[PDB]
RNA sequence: CCGAAGCUUCGGCUUCGGCAGGAGAGGUA
């Protein structure tokens, strides 16, 4: 489009955000579920061994998991099955 | 009983759209018609 | 054709309180927001010193009455904020009033310390029948602006301090007039003519100059670059 | 709140209570204005809500019967010369006779002028008759107004929704520490204060002999001597500061019934609601949207709107089986360093500045008999401050009357003054109400072509709807007050001034007038005053004969490119507070049975999540927001503290349990003679107690 | 009888369920509510409630 | 965004400042930590500005009558101690500034976030859900301030003077800077009509045809406009590639160009021009010159000739009926007549009075606010008045409010003032229980499936032909035929087909199948749906508030309850 | 009027009054 | 008296002949007296040079269309008043283009006066297409911001000099926006974002920075009047 | 669940101390 550049709680655009998924219901779990993934492996590397992924993105400095899995949901670095 | 079931319907999402655009209030059919389904679901028996 | 002459400064006094600067030639265009910009640094940073705290000896909050005097506390209070103190001491200083007797308390007879001058020798601060005394003990201190009441249990300081709202403007009103000079030929220039009334402390050529410093220190984080 | 409110309360009328109406039970026909209701009840004072109708007010020359029905009084007119014999008339009895109008045209002889006048015939029935059969006529243009209607100007010119409004928020104001009057009024003033009883007037006629901020001495004629002692800083019924100050002399002279002292909202003897405030009606940069108020910095910085409230706070001292609570400042639990601002008897001392969480008064309680003392001390409540301006201490010791069971009783009480900040309500004598939007520096404000900043800025969007146009008479004639005037008079009176009374032709700046209800300044006298103002210091008149004047925008210097209408208008403060509406709350105290959060702002309450607020989540698809809104955030104990743990640590937050009030619901359904019971897929009742 | 209980006339509703023997399903809206589940609608939908995210085989190898 | 009070989101983000100052070594345990956060140390102000970003809040105002009665923002730290609330969120909430009341509440799990954020957001609910028409628009004080900016005024400072002879053109500009740096000088007036060359900016279609004909490569193109100033700093507003429009901007053509834009462009670019059309909006409305004097209420010139004659065709009834021929009724009924026609000449002479600059009459006629029924009564003539019963009194008011009413006059205009405000406070408890009635019969259709493949539906009317030959379109056909499904095919005269069996019913479709001789149409309703339970997605049709097909799973019952009853507290006519 | 010390406030009243409140 | 914090100029090059500068933090109210007047002297205090009248050939009267081209005399004063020119000089100068021929003649054939020169030598200003020949002689003179034209009276020697406006300023558009930023517990400072778009004779830095000596010397003739005045310091760089 | 006090191996352990329902009236949106 020709918008200018987004600012906080609307980047990144989610007519974008909605060209990877079926409908809006889908987004809610898809980045909830990529969101608990993130805090999960965070809040376990410093313990022991675990088994899933961190950011795929590079990070900000206090960024929450959320707005990571948005990021990484919109450079289609993930994939999901539906229900 | 005169007419039938579809005219019913007719006559009630009329009758209702009538006091609602005398006063100038715009509100699309498809609203009405979820209502008015659910007033006709039923069957009256009359012998077993 | 652009222009030479160099915008020159010139005043008249009217009383010992107002006068008036007149400043041509400006271009055209450029004599009402100069205007502004002198009005605007005028009416809000200029220091000065104002009273921030009283002690009456017998009292203990704002809220209550003297014996003998026909007033409560916080009218002699709301009385105090019209008095036009100067300093040229950074430190608190206190001033002292103690009359007695039949009479009217005024602001002569606050004895000030060394470098502090009280400038309305006829205001009023109260009335008193022959059965009352007020000793007061006034703390004078400078700043810039308006600061609210500085809370007493959050500064260190007694039970019978009574702090009091201090407002360190020595300026009453400014407005300016723009005589504009659009003829043909296409020789257009401009005319302000400020208008400045200080209240009894700073003449009004020595708040024009402290606004003048103001705006040539910062209008020059601009050419640091060229 | 103020003297206004109590005069009203004492003049009203209630169509409930027991013996007479309800609320849910009354219909459309008991609220309605009946034609019987000239000169007996007031058809615009009443309440707002659900009230509307069933409360009303006493108009100001009715008077009750031996009965109870209310009369009025009218003017005897024969052969169509009004006479000077006044009558008094019930509702039943000025029916049957034709009753002229107060505004009609009289001459010297008291002849009407009109050949046609408009009057009142017998059904309320409203005709255009020639004058030659009237039979009464009203005494005065106020009679069928209350005491606090009769007190707008320019009455007539606004609706009736509008004057509503205003007589039902004068009533609402708070005092403030300095009072003064208005410059445009309407004589009601002063009888309204002496009736209402807030005053100090003198019972016989003397000399004053002695003066100060707590007593007035009077010497009589005869001898004798009298001396009234005043109310200084004393607390009403709602919170609000009521004082009274002495205006004589040492050596003035005193008539009977003269007002020697002052009282909350009086200026010299006359209700002194508000302040004076200088006006322009123009949008400015959206801050005054939608019924906003733009106010200056000069109204904070010389406390021209600031109010003081005081509260009061009490505790018991009781036996017990175990022993008896005893006031001491010893407690073995807290540090000495709190412990500071209490006296040798474990009260705190008067002139102490208190906070939130601060002490007040000591007090254990005795376990039996030593280390058998217990903690319970008066602490101040959440989001209080203050001085501490008196104690009470009431003993049994010393023959005072105390309930039985109780040893020592005390009182503190605290006083702050407060400013004007935004959220703050404001208010005229027309309808006009906003909260404040923005407070500006003064030199951000629009000024005149002198350097004098506004001090208001109103909105022109919301007075051509809403009908009341008084408000602008108000400011023209208002600004015409505080100028001053001077007609001249040189070739004749001017044929627009030639009603005007001879006092009337000449003022001086700052000059207070009155307007009656409904007889009062024509729009010509007005516009032929505009044009006569005296000008200022300088030869210059800043208002032109419209009323409007040229500004200068503070922010940008370059001058409006239109004129705006300027003038001073009455601007008075209501009593709702944003101080006092502002609440917030994590986790706090809990109920009992229904272990949900409890209500209230005292109480450290939550607010509800009603039925119509879960359709709205229902309708957005928010299934686990519903969800946790209503079972980790309301009942699930187990899940509470889990979900404080998580967010404490930083983990995730678990999965909601079940709800407290189903198990609640489930055993009164089971108390009253009724198998409920849960199922699984396969039968087998679940237990629903939890235990393992 | 839940649903309905809960609308209007509480105790007539009630006492025709217990003569009845009546049972619920609890698989409307208003009874997940009082009860504290998911409702069956929006994002409380088995097809929505059971989605499986992974990373895409390139950007696991990637990092 | 909204603005939260400093000591309000201390207290609501009590825990997790508490973990962020463990954290950051500012504390030992989560007891020191809780003390500090309680005595509002100085160590607290500057974690609870990273804490409290990009974490939605949810703000909600009593009674929620709809939807839209819920929105998501994300909180900023201002002083005082009020919240602050966005300018075109008012319509929605339905909520004013003298003294109303709002809650906050605070999401905590990521699905509660997610939700909040996605679903909830105020930037992604513009549209209307019950008819689909735009909510946060421009009102009240930005109409006057862009319908005062784009009027043109003929005879202005600086207009185009076709001159021979003496000088050319003399208003020709060559770029927009250079006629703001002449208006910057008070040669140009911003109402004048110039003639300016843009480059920027998309031209009109016809222009575009007769000029480029293929294409408008407008990055660099330039062309010629005979517009005002005003009409270009407007158009400077929207987006780039939408059209020149070059008109007076009445309320119906703002909310026009808003739903075009809703319509045809992405969800973003739509939230981004109507925050850049407040500003100017708020700018120009201070510069408008729209103030209120008792100057400025002309009244009526010739009014009590009017009046007097008027009232001699009353006289003379009157003086019929004391002698004797008609009863009572028929001399109400011409009293009615005759003071029912007094008023409409009082009317008549002022709509012809009043100068068209005047503040009064540009507020009404910008749509900003307002009738002119108001503006008769408060300076022509109030009328005829009602009785308690409900009939009108024979004698009516003469004197308007700028003059002031007497006593009797004042007294009868409350009898029916007091009956609004009764009638008022009552049907405000008698349609949120029609409501809550409404909710709980319709609780359980939700769109189940996506296509149920039926072939039943509804016949619509569609416009009917006069016997001329020329169709007339009915006047209730965006409510009725609007965003359906066909269920046939569209034929005509035994001909081909111009839309197909599964198609929205869009405006391009409509006068499609208007423009080839086409009045019936046989379209998929949820009457005649063949799911069990619930409804499907096709039968439905499109959502108004999105407008695309609705989705699996939406809870289509719940809206139709909240679309029928709030409008109804705005229902009243005898 | 008829009070004894009252502020003089001058009156646009152009009716007089028989009665008094 | 100290300001407490110091504020700070940054750039934010967009183009290569537009910037975004911004100064911040600003005490409360500073941010709306450093703006109007910024934006006053960059847009009528810098000096430049244009064209301020032309003398077209075979135009006696009737300024319609001229034999030989194909645009009005319209169209040619809009593309002769948009030429970027600079002169060394004092006095008003003469220039001429004089091209003959099938082609189009653009900015690149104004032979310089040795002194004036014309830096966007890229422009078009007519199609010279029907075999004919145009002869203009211009006048550029010097000067500071918009002047419209200055209507003579000649009588005479104005046998066809008609005359434009003149564009003077090397500046083209400027525009302020004061928003709001945070020092610790209190909000409500201030934080200026300028935005100016030159011409290509003047780089956009060096605007502000001499507007900066054009305004820290018209400020300077009240700071003279008593050199002790205690101001307000802002303290070393 | 919170506070006070001890042991405390730093996971925690021990002693003591501690509660919140109805009716009526007025008001704001
Ligand atoms: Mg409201
Ligand atoms: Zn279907």
């Amino acid at each position: 489009g020709g918008y200018d550049t987004p600012l906080g709680i609307t980047n990144p655009p989610i007519d974008e955000l909605l060209d990877r998924v079926s409908s809006k219901y889908a987004l809610v779990i898809y980045a909830a579920k990529r969101a608990r993934q993130i805090n999960d492996y965070y809040n376990q590397l410093g313990e022991g061994i675990l088994e899933y992924v961190g950011p795929l993105v590079e990070p900000g400095l206090q960024e929450k998991p959320l707005s990571i899995a948005l990021r990484e949901i919109h450079a289609d670095l993930l994939e999901h099955t539906e229900g | 009983r005169v007419q039938g079931p579809r005219e019913v319907q007719i006559h009630l999402v009329r009758e209702v759209q009538e006091v609602y655009r005398a006063q100038g209030v715009s509100i699309h059919d498809k609203h009405i018609e979820v209502i008015v389904r659910q007033m006709l679901r039923r069957v009256t028996i009359i012998d077993s | 054709m652009l222009i030479s002459q160099r915008p020159t400064l010139s005043e008249d006094v009217l009383t010992d309180n107002r006068s008036q600067f007149v400043i041509e030639p400006l271009e055209p265009g450029f004599g009402y927001t100069l205007g502004n910009s002198l009005r605007r640094t005028l009416l809000s940073s200029i220091p000065g010193a104002a009273v921030t705290s009283i002690r009456i000896d017998g009292v203990l909050h704002e809220f209550t009455t003297v014996p003998g005097v026909k007033e409560d506390v916080t009218e002699i209070i709301l009385n105090l904020k019209s008095l036009v103190v100067s300093s040229e001491e950074d430190e608190p200083v206190t001033m002292y009033l103690r009359k007695q007797g039949p009479g009217e308390v005024t602001a002569g007879d606050i004895v000030p310390p060394a470098g502090v001058t009280v400038h309305n020798p006829g205001m009023h601060i109260a009335t008193l029948n022959d059965k009352g005394k007020l000793e007061v003990e006034l703390v004078v201190e400078r700043g810039r602006g308006y600061v609210p009441a500085v809370q007493n249990r959050a500064s260190g300081a007694e039970i019978g301090r009574i702090p009091v709202d201090s407002i360190y403007s020595p300026v009453l009103k400014v407005t300016y007039k723009v005589d504009a000079t659009r003829v043909e030929q296409r020789t257009d220039f401009d005319k302000l003519i400020l208008d400045v009334e200080t209240k009894n402390s700073i003449s009004p050529r020595d708040a024009l100059a402290s606004a003048g410093k103001t705006l040539v220190e910062l209008f020059g984080l601009a050419r640091e670059l060229n | 709140n103020n003297p206004l409110s109590g005069l009203t309360h004492k003049r009203r009328l209630s169509a409930l209570g027991p013996g007479g109406l309800s609320r849910e039970r009354a219909g459309l026909e008991v609220r309605d204005v009946h034609p019987s209701h000239y000169g007996r009840m007031c058809p615009i004072e009443t309440p707002e809500g659900p009230n509307i109708g069933l409360i009303g007010s006493l108009s100001v020359y009715a008077r009750v019967n031996p009965f109870g029905f209310i009369e009025t009084p009218y003017r005897k007119v024969v052969d169509g010369v009004v006479s000077d014999e006044i009558v008094y008339l019930t509702a039943d009895e000025e029916d049957r006779h034709v009753v002229a109008q107060a505004n009609s045209p009289i001459d010297a002889d008291g002849r009407f002028v009109e050949p046609r006048v408009l009057v009142r015939r017998k059904a309320g029935e409203v005709e255009y008759v020639p004058s030659s059969e009237v039979d009464y006529m009203d005494v005065s243009p106020r009679q069928m107004v209350s005491v606090a209607t009769a007190m707008i100007p320019f009455l007539e010119h606004d609706d009736a929704n509008r004057a509503l409004m205003g007589a039902n928020m004068q009533r609402q104001a708070v005092p403030l520490v300095r009072s003064e009057a208005p410059l445009v009024g309407t004589g009601m003033e002063l009888r309204a204060a002496i009736d209402a009883g807030d005053v100090v007037v003198a019972e016989e006629s003397g000399v004053i002999e002695e003066v100060s901020a707590d007593y007035i001495t009077v010497m009589h004629d005869n001898g004798t001597r009298r001396t009234y002692r005043m109310r200084k800083f004393a607390r009403s019924n709602h919170g609000t500061c009521a004082n009274q100050c002495p205006i004589v002399d040492a050596g003035d002279r005193v008539e009977a019934g003269q007002v020697i002292a002052d009282g909350p909202c009086t200026d010299d003897g006359e209700m002194a609601l508000g302040k004076n405030l200088l006006v322009a009606i123009m949008p400015w940069e959206g801050h005054n949207y939608e019924d906003a108020i733009i106010l200056s910095n000069r109204l904070v910085e010389e406390d021209v709107l600031t109010s003081i409230h005081i509260e009061e706070h009490e505790i018991d001292a009781r036996d017990t089986k175990l022993g008896a609570e005893e006031i001491t400042r010893d407690i073995p639990n807290i540090s000495d360093e709190v412990l500071a601002d209490l006296d040798e008897r474990g009260i705190v001392r008067i002139g102490a500045e208190v906070r939130d969480g601060d002490i007040l008064v000591g007090k254990v309680t005795p376990k039996g008999e030593a280390r058998e003392v217990r903690d319970t001390s008066l602490k101040v409540p959440h989001g209080e401050s203050g001085k501490v301006i008196g104690i009470r201490v009431f003993s049994r010791e010393d023959e005072d009357e105390l309930p039985a069971g109780v040893n020592e009783l005390v009182r503190v009480y605290v006083a702050q003054k407060r400013k004007i900040s935004d959220g703050d309500k404001l208010a005229g004598r027309h309808g006009n109400k906003g909260v404040i939007g923005k407070i500006l520096p003064v030199e951000d404000m629009p000024f005149l072509a002198d350097g004098t900043p506004v001090d208001i800025i109103l909105n022109t969007h919301g007075v051509p709807r809403r009908m009341n146009i008084g408000q602008i008479l108000e400011t023209h004639l208002g600004w015409c007050a505080h100028s001053g005037w001077k007609v001249d008079a040189a070739k004749g009176v001017p044929d627009w001034a030639a009603r005007l009374p001879d006092e009337l032709l000449e003022a001086q700046p700052n000059a207070i007038v009155s307007t009656p209800v409904f007889d009062g300044a024509q729009e010509a006298e007005l516009q032929g005053l505009l044009s006569c103002t005296l000008p200022n210091r300088d030869g210059d008149v800043l208002v032109d004969a419209d009323g409007k004047a040229m500004l200068f925008d503070g922010r940008s210097g370059e001058p409006f490119p239109y004129p705006v209408t300027v003038g001073y208008m009455y601007i008075m403060k209501l009593h709702h507070l944003v101080d006092d509406k502002i609440h917030a709350r994590s986790t706090g105290p809990y109920s009992m049975i229904t272990q949900q959060p409890l209500g209230g702002k005292a109480q450290f309450g939550g607010q509800r999540f009603g039925e119509m607020e879960c359709w709205a989540m229902q309708a957005y698809g928010a299934a686990y927001t519903l969800q946790e809104l209503l079972t980790i955030k309301s009942d699930d104990t187990v899940g509470r503290v889990k979900v404080y743990e998580a967010i404490v640590k930083g983990e995730n937050i678990p999965e909601p349990g079940i709800p407290e009030s189903f198990k609640v619901l489930l055993k009164e359904l089971q108390s009253l003679c009724l198998n409920v019971e849960v199922l699984s897929s396969d039968g087998a009742a679940i237990e629903l107690r939890e235990g393992e | 009888w839940l649903s309905a209980a809960s609308f209007q006339e509480t105790t007539r509703v009630l006492t025709d369920a217990a003569i009845n023997c009546r049972s619920d399903k609890l698989n409307g809206l208003k009874e997940n509510v009082i009860i504290g589940k998911l409702i069956p609608a929006g994002t409380g939908i088995n097809r929505y409630r059971n989605i499986a995210v992974q990373p895409t085989e390139e950007a696991r190898a990637a990092a | 965004q909204c603005g939260l009070p400093k000591l309000m989101a201390l207290e609501l983000f009590k825990p997790f400042v508490m973990k962020r100052l463990v954290d950051l070594n500012h504390a030992q345990n989560i007891k020191s930590a809780k003390r500090m956060v309680e005595r509002q140390r100085p160590q607290v102000w500057d974690v609870l500005e990273e804490v409290i970003a990009e974490h939605p809040v949810l703000l909600n105002r009593a009674p929620t009558l709809h939807r839209l009665g819920i929105q998501a923002f994300e909180p900023m730290l201002v002083e005082g101690k009020a919240i602050q609330l966005h300018p075109l969120v008012c319509e929605a909430f339905n909520a004013d500034f003298d003294g109303d009341q709002m809650a906050v509440h605070l999401p905590l799990s990521a699905e509660a976030q997610a939700e909040a954020r996605i679903l909830m957001l105020s930037s992604n609910n513009i549209l209307s859900p019950a008819s689909g028409r735009p909510l946060a628009m421009p009102r009240l004080d930005m109409v006057t301030g862009l319908y005062y900016l784009t009027t043109e005024v003929p005879g202005d400072t600086g207009e185009y003077q076709p001159a021979s002879g003496d000088h050319p053109e003399t208003g020709v500009y060559s770029s927009p800077a250079e006629a703001i740096m002449a208006a910057d000088r008070g040669v140009l007036s911003v109402r004048a009509k110039i003639k300016v060359r843009l480059t920027q900016l998309r031209p009109p279609v016809e222009i575009e045809a007769e000029l480029f004909g293929h294409s408008g490569w407008q990055p660099g193109d330039a062309w010629m406009a005979e517009t005002t100033l005003g009409r270009v700093m407007f158009n400077e507003l929207l987006p780039l590639g939408y059209p020149f429009v070059n008109k007076q901007m009445h309320k119906k053509v703002q909310a026009a160009i808003i739903n075009d834009l809703a319509e045809r462009y992405p969800m973003i670019v739509v939230a981004q021009t109507v925050d850049k059309l407040k500003d100017a909006g708020f700018y120009w409305a201070t510069r408008s010159g729209v103030t209120v004097s008792m100057a400025d209420v002309l009244v009526p010139p010739r009014k009590k000739e009017i009046l007097d004659h008027y009232e001699e065709r009353a006289d003379k009834v009157e003086k019929q009926f004391q002698r004797g021929a008609l009863n009572h009724d028929e001399r109400n009924e011409a009293l009615v007549e005759i003071w029912k026609e007094a008023t409409d000449e009082v009317g008549q002479a002022l709509r012809e009075h009043y100068p068209d600059d005047n503040p009064i009459i540009t507020i009404v006629d910008s749509g900003a606010t307002g009738n002119f029924t108001q503006t008769r009564t408060l300076a022509g003539m109030k009328g005829l008045v009602t009785n308690p019963k409900g009939e009108f009194i024979p004698r009516p008011v003469k004197s308007s409010f700028r003059e002031g009413l007497t006593v009797l006059e004042y007294f009868i205009n409350t009898h029916g003032a007091r009956k609004g405000l009764a009638d008022t406070a009552l049907r405000t408890a008698d349609s949120g229980y029609l409501t809550r009635r409404l909710v709980d019969v319709s609780q359980d259709v939700i769109v189940r499936e996506h296509d149920c493949q039926t072939e039943r539906g509804i016949v619509v009317e569609l416009a009917e032909r006069a016997p001329d030959g020329t169709l007339i379109r009915d006047p209730y056909i965006e409510t009725s035929a609007y965003a359906r499904t066909l269920g046939t095919d569209a034929v005509d005269e035994a001909g081909n087909v111009i839309v197909e069996r599964g198609q929205d019913l869009g405006d391009p479709e409509i006068d499609a199948l208007l423009a080839a001789g086409i009045t019936q149409v046989k379209v998929r309703s949820v009457l005649t749906c063949a799911t069990s339970t619930g409804v499907c997605a096709t039968c439905y049709g499109r959502s108004m508030a999105t407008g695309k097909l609705v989705d699996i799973g939406e809870a289509v019952g719940i809206v139709a309850a909240q679309s029928i009853g709030e409008p109804g507290t705005q229902l009243t006519m005898r | 009027n008829s009070v004894p010390g009252a502020p003089n406030r001058v009156s646009f009243a152009k009716l007089r009054e028989p009665l008094e409140v």
